[PDB]
RNA sequence: UAGCGGCGAGCGAACGGGGAGCAGCCCAGAGCCUGAAUCAGUGUGUGUGUUAGUGGAAGCGUCUGGAAAGGCGCGCGAUACAGGGUGACAGCCCCGUACACAAAAAUGCACAUGCUGUGAGCUCGAUGAGUAGGGCGGGACACGUGGUAUCCUGUCUGAAUAUGGGGGGACCAUCCUCCAAGGCUAAAUACUCCUGACUGACCGAUAGUGAACCAGUACCGUGAGGGAAAGGCGAAAAGAACCCCGGCGAGGGGAGUGAAAAAGAACCUGAAACCGUGUACGUACAAGCAGUGGGAGCACGCUUAGGCGUGUGACUGCGUACCUUUUGUAUAAUGGGUCAGCGACUUAUAUUCUGUAGCAAGGUUAACCGAAUAGGGGAGCCGAAGGGAAACCGAGUCUUAACU
């Protein structure tokens, strides 16, 4: 219906955004928990190999010599090298399905009423590389250091926010709830763009 | 109205929740309570691939010849939906969306399925009294 | 990724180590005191405190057998006289009066023995 | 990726209305076959219950 | 999967489909024309990289402290809040930082050029013989001679030559497809002594390299070869003038440095074993896993007694450690001297159940593309039909001559 008085703004407006589910937890907390493991190309866990500077074969003689029964040396009880089951690179990557993807995302409209589901401009008048005075337009709303993010969909020259973490752009069809929920009030804005089935921002 | 008694308390994200139960048999190691020792504990097959007593023998008795209908699986053309996203020229090659023969074939003979026509100048070579009796509100034909 | 033990390791020791008695030589200094004594301190703890409840009642009879009989009818008979009754009944333990009121005991005797029909 | 023990496949590859894949029958078939008459007809196959659980891996998408 | 295989273990295709990439040309020869496209090596130029670099923003105050980057007040930069450094954690102190410039010369690749060689283009021609087959022996084709096609051959033979020759998995006919015995060709894959930048749910002095330190050193061996231990004062050396005991010792005690020397060079924190001095109690006629249950006295502490707390425990009922291994389990069966740190059901893909979520007779994409977690891509996998060994039939179907 209504997104709660719209300050600066006439009001906001009456999007589909997805049927408006309520949350579910268990979904969207995969894709979360899913979603920190993504761009692993990759991953470390270097030291290995049961098989350090194995430099030799078993040289202290079995029966006798009193308490003895060693062998080899890469042996995962002495101290001098040999880490047992190894360890290794791996992918972590789970791969979460694609309809569960889109699953439960933008809650926040309806819970987040009072907080966020905002949608203005992308600040068109902006100078060409200025984020000083940000504030002008950091204060039409009053979140600022708050966290927020914008979602105008355009890779102008609103990609000017940079800060040890308060405001971040990414105003594009690609952002996951991750972000979204990371923020204190995601600054939908981008206008129109929020349609029914592609609310994507 | 904000109040300066110093936190806000909006509704951003922070996060959304989650997906179902089962993220962690407890693995990633065994360390911790328990105790556990896995190679499950005997003193057997130890690393995997040890599929110990190959599935074949003793399950592989008797093997019936057998060999290959070359026909390439001759796809029943469809569920009775012949004419409608048919091309709607009631005939039958290939290019469909909602039921399509897939092209790479031979010949098709269509089976009754679904739910049938309205209109249907049936043909695709093919048959059945399924067919011949429930397309037949429209348009006969088979040809060859 | 750090089992890094040292961690309760000491916490561990530590807390059986705790056997302030100290025992005896090894049985504080040496870990290897715990499971194999603080662990026996447990054991014969776990029975004599419930094996004890007997331990006294041998004790409050055998004051009882020394206290009635000397005034006649024996600890066998004495039960027994006591056994009689609509109300009187009042068990032992409380059956020391022998040591501070020996009056009401001895008084309490009669109430037995000319109470055995 | 798991790999269906292709054996079986050959064997009881199947799935009626509802899983239960019948495997087959026949016994002495092609070895001795020259004794009794009645009590040998192919007639079809059949599946199990007891023994199901691990004749049941193979098979995952519908193949044949 | 097909197939191969003591048809053992095991080996393991292709047709065909979805993509990355994508170009074809020379000699087997003469003539006409005639230095023409095409390459190669070279001098040159331009673009754009490599080798030095240049500019690059904006903070004061007061508090605590040895020291301010930290607290608190207000203030400014931000296409820069990556990061590092500075006497505790800094956007505004320094190096940087986004961004914006920059090369005498020297070279990478591109295009362009000149020189040299090459030789375009048209016509009419020519069309890869010890070769193809084949006998023997072998090797290669997923194919272990198998009925074994095809490829290369050691060895011995040996043809047609384009109305001719190869192939289509023994082989023959037909049909189809393609020209072998000559050659060149752009567009990926592997590895790390080393280079610079950068990253890490990687270690943090028994770890991590053997080596954080004058370590492949000291050592050890005829030798090849083996192969250590070993980090930390403090912000600042301000590393303790001077005095006193002493052998012009060692060692210490003052004084002074310092926020601290309960930081003095053995130097951060400093535990445990182990070794002492002091104090309270028990203790020299009493037998044993040394405790546990009961328990008086004594030393202190109790309270406006109230019958208690701490220590110690005479006397007394009980009463043979742990481990391992064993029938033996107090067992005289196993394992463990003690402490601290480390030490064992993980991981990948596949298959099947259960719970849960999505969607529903439909569900779902793979690689890949990509305005990369989107969206696109439905190749394909599974299910809505089953029966029969199969052809085949199909809510039926096999079975049987049978309709039961
Ligand atoms: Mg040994
Ligand atoms: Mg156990
Ligand atoms: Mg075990
Ligand atoms: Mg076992
Ligand atoms: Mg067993
Ligand atoms: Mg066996
Ligand atoms: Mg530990
Ligand atoms: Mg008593
Ligand atoms: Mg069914
Ligand atoms: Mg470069
Ligand atoms: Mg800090
Ligand atoms: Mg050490
Ligand atoms: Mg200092
Ligand atoms: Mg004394
Ligand atoms: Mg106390
Ligand atoms: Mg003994
Ligand atoms: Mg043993
Ligand atoms: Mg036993
Ligand atoms: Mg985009
Ligand atoms: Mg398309």
């Amino acid at each position: 219906m209504e997104l709660v008085l719209k300050d600066a703004q006439s009001a906001l407006t009456v999007s589909e955004t997805t049927f408006g589910r309520d949350f579910n937890e268990a979904l969207v907390h995969q894709v979360v928990v899913a979603y920190a493991a993504g761009a692993r190309q990759g991953t470390r866990a270097q030291k290995t190999r049961a098989e350090v500077t194995g430099s030799g074969k078993k040289p202290w003689r079995q029966k006798g010599t009193g308490r003895a029964r060693s062998g080899s040396i890469k042996s995962p009880i002495w101290r001098s090298g040999g880490v047992t089951f190894a360890a290794r690179p791996q992918d972590h990557s789970q791969k979460v399905n694609k309809k569960m993807y889109r699953g439960a995302l933008k809650s926040i409209l309806s819970e987040l009423v009072r907080q966020d589901r905002l949608i203005v401009v992308e600040k068109f008048s902006v100078e060409a590389p200025k984020t000083k005075l940000l504030a002008q337009k950091l204060k039409d709303m009053a979140l600022e250091d708050v966290l927020i993010i914008t979602g105008e969909l355009d890779e102008n020259l609103f990609l000017a926010a940079r800060n040890l973490h308060k405001v971040d752009v990414r105003d594009a069809t690609g952002i996951d709830p991750v972000s979204l929920i990371a923020f204190d009030k995601v600054v939908m804005t981008a206008d129109a763009v929020k349609q029914v089935e592609e609310m994507l921002a | 109205m904000r109040l300066n008694t110093l936190s806000p308390a909006e509704g951003s994200k922070k996060a959304g929740k989650r997906l179902g139960r089962g993220i962690g048999s407890g693995l990633g190691k065994t360390g911790g309570r328990g105790h556990k020792g896995q190679k499950s504990r005997s003193g057997g097959g130890v690393r995997r691939g040890f599929e110990g007593g190959q599935m074949p023998l003793y399950r592989r008795l008797p093997k019936f010849g057998f060999t290959s209908r070359k026909a390439a699986i001759t796809a029943e053309i469809r569920l009775s939906d012949l004419a409608k996203v048919e091309g709607g020229v009631v005939d039958l090659n290939t290019l469909k969306a909602a039921n399509i023969i897939g092209i790479q074939i031979e010949f098709a003979k269509v089976i009754l399925a679904g739910e049938v026509t309205t209109p249907v100048t049936v043909r695709g070579l093919r048959v059945t009294k399924g067919a011949r009796a429930a397309i037949e509100a429209a348009g006969g034909k088979i040809e060859e | 990724a750090r089992v890094k033990r040292g961690v309760i390791a000491r916490a561990r020791h530590k807390k059986i180590l705790k056997q302030a008695k100290g025992y005896y030589g090894a049985r504080s200094r040496v870990y290897r005191v715990a499971f194999q004594a603080v662990i026996k301190a447990g054991q014969y703890a776990y029975r004599d405190r419930r094996q004890r409840k007997r331990q006294f009642r041998q004790l409050w009879i055998a004051r009882i057998n020394a206290a009635a009989r000397q005034n006649g009818i024996s600890y066998s008979k004495f039960i027994n006289g006591l056994k009689k009754a609509s109300v009187e009944i009042d068990r032992k333990i409380l059956a020391d009066i022998a040591v501070f009121d020996k009056v009401a005991f001895t008084a309490l005797v009669e109430k037995a023995k000319a109470a055995l029909a | 990726p798991k790999i269906k023990t292709v054996r079986g496949a050959a064997k009881r590859f199947k799935k009626t209305g509802k899983g239960g894949f019948k495997h087959k029958h026949a016994n002495l078939r092609h070895i001795l076959t020259k004794k009794a008459t009645k009590r040998k007809r192919h007639l079809r196959p059949k599946a199990m219950v007891s023994k199901g659980d691990l004749g049941l891996v193979i098979a995952c998408l519908p193949y044949a």
